RNA sequence: UAAGGGAAGUCGGCAAAAUAGAUCCGUAACUUCGGGAAAAGGAUUGGCUCUAAGGGUUGG
RNA sequence: UGUGCGAAAGGGUCCUGUAAGCAGUAGAGUAGCCUUGUUGUUACGAUCUGCUGAGGGUAAGCCCUCCUUCGCCUAGAUUUC
């Protein structure tokens, strides 16, 4: 047996998966679900349909040049067999798997390199705009720590900077209405 | 080891217990399920919706109940002379950013 | 689950579980077709009363694949690896 | 042997090397800021 | 408007594909044997108006003329200049290939 | 709602499905010349950005 | 009193099909300001591209989780040679 790819969105086929159309030109369209057969029978393009390899090849976001991709292909001319060469060839898929991988994750890093520019920038942007929605001590607790550090001898910054740490720790969530109390 | 008034937080999951409920009945039933797990929660048969978490159940009409609600359940005792039941529970909605990725949690007394 | 053509290790668990059923952490039997019981429902295995008179009963059976796909929906994939390799690298992967 | 050749020789030019406090607080309090925006819409939902 | 929208996925049904047109385009030979497997006598207009991209057949040159201006030929147009998906795309798309010697 | 088939069903296509608005091409026999006729058979229809035509008043 | 039960959550497995928002010498054209055109420029503008197989859902008759949290427990009532 082998395994099989999807015609209309390239994952792998294996038995009894799916569903084949024999068109009367002599051409065979393997499918692997119902899913990729209606939208074949619909006519949509699988380049256009964002969840296909078809559309990630197009748009660049599949890893398309590499030498570890020049390993698998269909063999129309068939070697005789020779016990070694499956072995070294069993460990060749190893290699080839694990050095794709990380090529792989390489390819996706490279993709993705610029998100923290551009997250910071919208950080910087939001809090600029949004000073006034940083925690802030309450005016009672001010007050408190003002006649504290009075009656202390110590800082009123101080005290407002572990208040602050106090509350950012203690995370209140508030709740809607309220019991209404019976007569 | 737990005091007789106590709050917590719990996100109910209305999704599993609306599925396949007929459109016309299913905020009564959110109604009744939000009653049945503040029942089961605390063991307090008497439960006290608040009108905001009434609200916010009917709030995308009678078939647009959100598939999760952030509640505060609160067990407090029954002050009534001649009352049946000596503990109560009252159900408030809580105002978070997203009703998801959240544990129960137990709300401090102050 | 791995056969003498198939040199994928794995068991005979599908991906994601037997549905509503759990995982196969035991020995099991495998037999052709249906039997007459549903899922987690206790079966009884009986010897034949008889002497056997097909060559069906003298067959010697030898697998070449297991399926090992989620039966929660259309699975392509017979391992989490296989899915891994397939799919690439995630946003998620990023941020852990 | 070519895959391996040239697999050590980009683990040599670095192909598979991986890479501030002021930041990760302003993307906290950025966070901060969302989450304020998240349960004012809130209210006004529930008003 | 489509003529009974509801069996228009059933088989017997079937539009010719994209693909084929790209073939009948660029060979003369595939689209005879296309037409070798209809009736000419049957078609409308007797077969002599024809058009290759929406694999069509209409009545008069003024109606072939007439749907060239319409947006279903310009949608075909515009499928044809992306280009059909074909087998070797798909193959492309999974980074495989054919070793033939 | 239903794959494939498409009236093989039934006394009988009963019931259902199919058609349908508008623009344009086109429309037979028969006829009391008025009709038939929306006969039949076809092409098309979204969104957006534009262009053109269709008026009134004032001014030498 | 447990390899317990329940409620959440995390992970998995599936379904859909690429979220809100921001940005772009992408974008048919149109109108202003001036260097009067040299992406002239600015503005509007279906859609396209990137952030983004993302966002959302997932047991209600899917799976795993002493070792991710919180809670519950040796009852109550009735009957029996
Ligand atoms: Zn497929």
């Amino acid at each position: 047996m082998r395994i099989e790819n999807c015609f209309f969105c390239g994952r792998p086929a294996w038995p009894s998966k799916g569903i084949t159309f024999m068109r009367n030109d002599g051409k065979a369209f393997r499918f692997c679900r119902s899913k990729c057969h209606k939208n074949f029978k619909m006519k949509r393009n699988p380049r256009k349909l964002k969840w296909t390899k078809a559309y990630r090849k197009n748009a660049g976001k599949e890893m398309v040049v590499d030498s570890t991709l020049q390993f698998a292909a269909r063999r129309n001319v068939p070697v005789r067999y020779n016990r070694e060469l499956w072995q070294k060839t069993l460990k060749a898929m190893e290699r080839i798997s694990e050095i794709r991988a990380r090529r792989e994750r390489v390819f996706y890093k490279k993709r993705m390199a610029g998100k923290r520019a551009r997250e910071v920038a919208a950080a910087r942007k939001l809090v600029a705009e949004n000073e006034h929605l940083l925690p802030r001590l309450r005016g009672s607790e001010k007050r408190r720590l003002a006649e504290l550090a009075a009656e202390r001898g110590v800082d009123v910054e101080e005290l407002e900077r572990e208040e602050l740490a106090k509350l950012a720790s203690k995370k209140k969530s508030k709740a809607f209405g309220g019991e209404v109390r019976r007569v | 080891a737990i005091a007789d008034v106590v709050a917590r937080e719990y996100t109910i999951h209305l999704h599993k217990r609306l599925h396949g409920v007929t459109f016309k009945k299913r905020a009564p039933r959110a109604i009744k399920e939000i009653k049945k797990f503040a029942q089961k929660a605390m063991g307090t048969s008497d439960v006290r919706l608040d009108p905001q978490l009434n609200k916010k159940v009917w709030e995308q009409g009678i078939k647009g109940v959100p598939f999760r609600i952030r509640v505060r359940i609160s067990r407090r005792r029954n002050d009534e002379e001649g009352a049946k039941e000596k503990l109560y529970s009252y159900v408030q909605a809580v105002n978070v950013k997203n009703p998801k990725g959240l544990l129960t949690s137990v709300v401090e007394e102050e | 689950a791995s056969t003498e053509t198939d040199l994928t290790k794995k068991k005979i668990t599908p991906m994601g579980g037997f549905v509503r059923y759990g995982e196969v952490n035991n020995d099991y039997v495998m037999i052709k077709g249906s039997v007459p019981g549903v899922k987690k429902r206790i079966m009884t295995l009986r010897k034949s009363l008889f002497t056997h008179t097909s060559r069906k009963a003298l067959e010697k059976v030898e697998l070449k694949w297991i399926d090992t796909s989620s039966e929660f929906g259309h699975g392509a994939f017979q391992t989490a690896a296989e899915k891994k390799q397939f799919m690439g690298t995630l946003k998620k992967d990023l941020q852990t | 042997q070519a895959l391996e050749e040239e697999e050590e020789r980009l683990e040599k030019e670095g192909f598979y090397d991986e890479d501030d406090e002021e930041e990760e607080e302003i993307l906290q309090k950025a966070e901060y800021i969302r989450e304020q925006h998240a349960l004012i819409r809130n209210e006004a939902k529930m008003r | 408007g489509v003529f009974a929208k509801r069996t228009m996925t059933k088989t017997r049904r079937r539009l010719r594909d994209l693909d084929q047109i790209e073939r009948d385009l660029r060979s003369p030979r595939h689209l005879q044997q296309y037409k070798e497997t209809k009736a000419a006598e049957d078609l409308p207009g007797l077969g002599l108006y024809y058009c290759i991209e929406c694999a069509k057949w209409f009545e008069s040159e003024t109606s072939l003329v007439g749907h060239r201006k319409g947006k279903p030929h310009k949608r075909r147009l515009k499928q044809l200049k992306e280009g059909a998906y074909t087998h070797e795309e798909a193959m492309a798309a999974i980074g495989y290939r054919i070793d033939n010697g």
